[PDB]
Formats: C-alpha cells, sequence, structure tokens
C-alpha cells in the first residue's frame, strides 16, 4: 500500500528576522484517495 | 641617553651615572615559558681610539678619543616607538660638532583622528541577525 501521511514546505528568503512571510496552499485535489 | 645627546657636546667614553632611560612602551615577552621585560633603546653609538696606544706612544691614561658618533632619533608614543631620523656626527678638537646629513623615516602611524562614519551593506543587508548568518 502507499498513501500520504503529511507534508510541510519552507522558502530560503531571508525576509528579515520577522517580516511578511504570507502565503497559502492546497491541493487542488488528490484526484487519487481511498 | 645616558651621556649628553646635545649635538654641541661631545658624548664621554665614561657615561657618569645619569643612567639608561626605559622605553615609553616598555613590556615583556613570554614565550619560552618565562618573564622577558623588554625596556632599553639606544640613542647615540660612539667610535673610541685609544690613541697614544694606537701610536704606541703612550699607555698612561689612556681614555680613548669618540672617534664618531651615530646618533639615532625615533618617535614616541604610548604604544610603539622607532626611527623618525638617523645622522652620522663628528667632531673638531675644539668640539664643534660637524655633521652629515641626516636619513628620515615615516611608518604607517596608526590614528584615530582619522576614523570616517558608517555606510549599510547592501550585499549583506539582511542575511545575520542571530542564525540568519553562518560564515
Amino acid at each position: 500500500q502507499r498513501r500520504i501521511k503529511s507534508v510541510s514546505v519552507s522558502l530560503p528568503m531571508l525576509v528579515g528576522p520577522y517580516e511578511d512571510v504570507c502565503a497559502q496552499l492546497t491541493q487542488t485535489s488528490s484526484s487519487y484517495s481511498t | 641617553g645616558e651621556r649628553d645627546i646635545s649635538i654641541n657636546k661631545i658624548p664621554t667614553f665614561e657615561g657618569g651615572t645619569t643612567g639608561w632611560l626605559a622605553r615609553p612602551d616598555m613590556f615583556s615577552r613570554y614565550d619560552f615559558g618565562i618573564e622577558i621585560r623588554n625596556r632599553r633603546l639606544c640613542h647615540q653609538v660612539l667610535g673610541f681610539h685609544r690613541l697614544e696606544a694606537l701610536n704606541d706612544r703612550d699607555v698612561t691614561d689612556e681614555i680613548p678619543v669618540l672617534v664618531n658618533r651615530l646618533t639615532l632619533d625615533y618617535d614616541l608614543n604610548n604604544s610603539v616607538s622607532t626611527l623618525v631620523a638617523v645622522r652620522q656626527v663628528a667632531y673638531e678638537t675644539d668640539g664643534s660638532p660637524i655633521t652629515q646629513p641626516p636619513l628620515e623615516f615615516d611608518y604607517q602611524r596608526f590614528d584615530t583622528g582619522s576614523i570616517p562614519g558608517w555606510q549599510e551593506m547592501p550585499q549583506l543587508e539582511a542575511f545575520n541577525g542571530y542564525q540568519p548568518y553562518q560564515m
């Protein structure tokens, strides 16, 4: 069997010590599921 | 600096008791595992001839003549000293000095009246601040 557990992601950019890191993400679909 | 550094005094083979100076910028070394204090810098070097013995003529009280006097001059600072100049000198029998031209030097003096202002670092401008730096 094969299936997704979880995930994370990141960017290297030194935005500044606490500056506005801001984005959004979603799967459009995991077309195969179940 | 024991004998009179004055150009208008020819030094003497005997130095009296003024006593050798200690440099402004004294320190020590350690590197052989011991105290190594560093203190005395010279300013006059003297050529002495026992004239009548050289003549093979006389030996009683033949205190040698100061043939010639190299003379040496330093810039002095709280942390360093080193030659501003040297000059050769000899002396007339009336004791008037005669001189060669001096020979000057000027090694780079550290100074902070020099120090200028700030500038930003567009090349770096955010790449530090706790973790954002490695090097």
